[PDB]
């Protein structure tokens, strides 16, 4: 009665104390780039994806299209991984910094710290550090993504002072018994290209929104047959007070700027909680993918 | 690896014995606890087990009622598992008579505290609401233990009785007279963005629509007056930020002929409900349309 | 209710009126929800009184 | 001294050790063999008796 | 006069409590924390006029 698992070996001579360090990470979430049947330890977690040049939301996008297995059992010379399926319930240990309760919708997030931490005493090797993604609830994750978006919106005029106090107001966030601090997306006074593309696509679709739909509903007003479209141009005129191939280019640009927004406009819930253990270390929850 | 283990028949759990019997029969002992048939083993539905104070367990002694938790910006009472009928005081959909009726059974402090927290937010309702499923057995404590079901059918222990989902008549809504072979159920929260009230309407739609877009285009076609009120409230008050005119989430699916009208009695306040007899819960995220 | 096209003026009329939603000013129904609709026409002018001493002269 | 008295009341809790006497065959309990229910998880399949 | 009577009574301000935690506090919540040490036990008193 063997179940569908994923075997994972090790290349480095890990000691017995490292095995005892690893067997506390039983019910921990692990991402995998490609669902094989056997896999080396160079593809176990985020340390094959971490990049200083590109931004942080690229780690979300390269975490969007993964497979999120669970460590089944730690033994000698091989590490069992159990890939989940939709519908069956599992157990996840609270590897995140924030407490869980009954019935929260859970989302997966790349870690907001890398390098030095008091809780990043993870499994180390010569060049390898197994790093786990964060499992935070849904409104907290949406809040973190929105705070990061509006903080990347102020990256151009950081030199002023009211925007500085606004940023350090924005960088702090309080949740349920968790005084929480995100890092700043501006390092050495140049933003990375991923945040630049994200907020640039946002500003692009907002600018085409301000540019096209006055003419478009002014053309649709001749084809009026209802009332829900005849006052939207009226509220447009309320707030407000070429070649057709360029117009086709504007519509196609608007739609590709829509399609370059799926990393941030939405997310899929992955887990939701049935029961939570006392002292909140682990919590049995179903899978939903 | 030979031509026999792969050519063996697949294993059925109904043939062999349990874990405990094949454990104790090897060591040759016998105890008082008869373990030859483990109950709840052939229970494919996923259960849960919550605690709830006595202020909210009215209309819950009979099994089968939608169970929604709500968010509150407090610290200790931050989540409260209120029934679907506890939302019935706050719906503008509901009539007068059952509104004064089922409020006269929701008299305790926690019920009216939930009624206060449903209107004492600067936000709207749906972002603070998450669904949990349906209750199938209560234990009658002072903080009563209750077994909610997240995904699967709703049946009694030993599967000698299939329990039912109970929804009251004014929240019930169909959108076609030619009800198909299967009709999924949906929890619809539609707002009415008027001046003096932002009190929503609650509907538990039953409809044979599966795909999302072909549901929302007829949802806009059926609630267009609410969209008119929405664009009115967006158009008369700038520096006011609205969101999520109507909110629809998937609740599950039924068998489309076992829908019969009925009534649940509790403290002899008989309330007309709609009975979905063999309904299997299947939860989904709160999708927001405009 | 006064009417200038035929000079027939109706003096005592029951009207049940209420605030309709979505910044509804006032709407004047009958005893049977008839929504009497005299004030559409150009031929009428109508005066409304309240149970209090409030007073409306409606064109 | 102001113009009123105060009749203070205070409860006092005492841990104590009862003694119960009861006659022979007061109540006659009826029991059955304990049934076992399963409860599946991925790692800890608890059993309620 | 409330500030002066809080100074004279020893109990500090109501710390400008959140408008939603008043419903918490009327639903029921433990507020007054423990002391630093207790060589007797739990305290108990009340008053009548």
């Amino acid at each position: 009665a063997m179940e569908a698992n994923i075997f994972c070996t090790f290349d480095h001579k890990l000691s017995i104390a490292d095995v005892g360090k690893l067997t506390k990470l039983v019910a921990a979430v692990v991402p995998i780039p490609q669902r094989l049947h056997l896999i080396k330890h160079y593809q176990l977690g985020l340390h094959q994806f971490v990049d200083h040049t590109r931004g942080y939301v690229r780690l979300r996008g390269l975490l969007r299209n993964m497979t999120l297995t669970l460590m089944r059992r730690v033994e000698g010379n091989q590490i069992l991984l159990h890939v989940p399926t939709h519908g069956l319930l599992y157990t996840v240990l609270n590897t995140g910094p924030v407490t869980w309760e009954k019935g929260d919708a859970l989302c997966v997030l790349p870690p907001l710290f890398h390098g030095p931490l008091a809780r990043e005493n993870l499994l180390t090797l010569g060049q390898w550090e197994l790093v786990l993604p964060w499992i935070v609830p849904m409104p907290l994750a949406l809040e973190i993504n929105q705070r990061l978006l509006i903080m990347g919106l102020f990256s151009l005029d950081r030199s002023y002072e009211e925007v500085k106090a606004a940023v350090q107001q924005l960088q702090t966030i309080t949740f349920r018994d968790a005084t929480f601090t995100i890092p700043d997306p501006v390092i050495d006074q140049h933003l990375l290209i991923d945040m630049k593309t994200a907020c640039l696509s946002m500003s692009m679709v907002a600018n085409l929104a301000s540019e096209l739909t006055m003419t478009y509903v002014r053309k649709l007003a001749l084809e009026d047959s209802s009332m829900l479209l005849v006052k939207c141009q009226e509220l447009l005129m309320r707030l407000d007070r070429v070649s057709p191939d360029d117009e086709i280019a504007r519509l196609s640009a608007l739609f590709v700027m829509l399609r370059q927004l799926d990393d941030l406009i939405r997310e899929q819930v992955v887990f939701t909680v049935c029961d939570v253990s006392p002292d909140n270390k682990s919590a049995t929850c179903i899978f939903k993918g | 690896m030979d031509a026999r283990a792969v050519a063996k028949r697949p294993r059925d759990p109904a043939d062999e014995d349990n874990e405990l019997v094949t454990a104790l029969k090897a060591k040759r002992e016998v105890n008082t606890i008869s373990v030859r048939y483990l109950y709840h083993a052939d229970h494919q539905a996923l259960t849960a087990r919550f605690f709830v104070p006595e202020g909210l367990v009215e209309f819950e002694a009979q099994p089968g009622a939608l169970l929604i938790r709500m968010e509150t910006g407090c610290d200790s009472p931050r989540h409260l598992y209120i029934s679907l009928y506890l939302l019935g005081i706050r719906a503008s959909n509901v009539s007068a008579s059952t509104r004064c009726l089922l409020e006269s059974v929701y008299t305790a402090s926690a019920a009216r505290a939930a009624l206060q927290w449903l209107d004492l937010g600067p936000h709207l309702l749906h972002r603070r609401l998450e669904t949990l499923g349906c209750v199938k057995t209560v234990s009658l404590g002072i903080t009563s233990l209750l077994t909610c079901v997240m995904r699967g059918y709703l049946y009694n222990t030993l599967k000698t009785e299939v329990f039912a989902l109970m929804i009251p008549k004014d929240m019930y809504l169909t959108w076609e007279e030619t009800r198909g072979r299967l009709q999924y159920v949906y929890l619809i929260i539609v707002y009415d963005y008027d001046g003096p009230e932002t009190r929503p309407g609650i509907y538990v739609l039953t409809s044979s629509i599966a795909h999302w877009q072909t549901l929302v285009d007829v949802a806009r076609g059926k609630f267009a007056r609410e969209r008119c009120s929405f664009v009115n409230r967006r158009i008369t008050r700038p520096r006011q930020i609205p969101l999520c005119t109507g909110v629809i989430q998937k609740l599950g699916w039924c068998l489309a002929d076992d829908i019969h009208t009925s009534f649940l009695v509790h403290k002899e306040l008989k309330l007309s409900v709609v009975r979905l007899d063999n309904f299997s819960v299947e939860l989904g995220d709160f999708r927001e349309f405009v | 209710v006064v009417r200038c096209v035929r000079a027939q003026v109706d003096l005592g009329v029951e009207v049940r009126a209420a605030r309709c939603p979505r910044t509804g000013l006032w709407i004047v129904r009958d005893r049977r929800g008839r929504l009497r609709r005299w004030l559409s026409q150009p031929e009428v002018c109508v005066l409304y009184v309240t149970p209090d001493l409030d007073f409306y002269w409606v064109l | 001294h102001p113009g009123f008295a105060l009749t203070a009341v205070r409860t006092d809790t005492f841990e104590v050790d009862m003694l119960l006497y009861s006659g022979k065959s007061c109540t006659s309990v009826i029991i059955n063999n304990p049934i076992v229910t399963k409860e599946e998880r991925d790692i800890s399949t608890t059993y309620h008796v | 006069v409330d500030r002066w009577i809080r100074h004279a009574a020893g109990v500090e301000r109501p710390q400008l409590l959140d408008t939603e935690t008043i419903s918490m506090l009327t639903f029921g919540s433990m507020s007054e924390r423990n002391a630093a040490a207790t060589v007797h036990g739990q305290k108990a008193a009340c008053e009548l006029i």
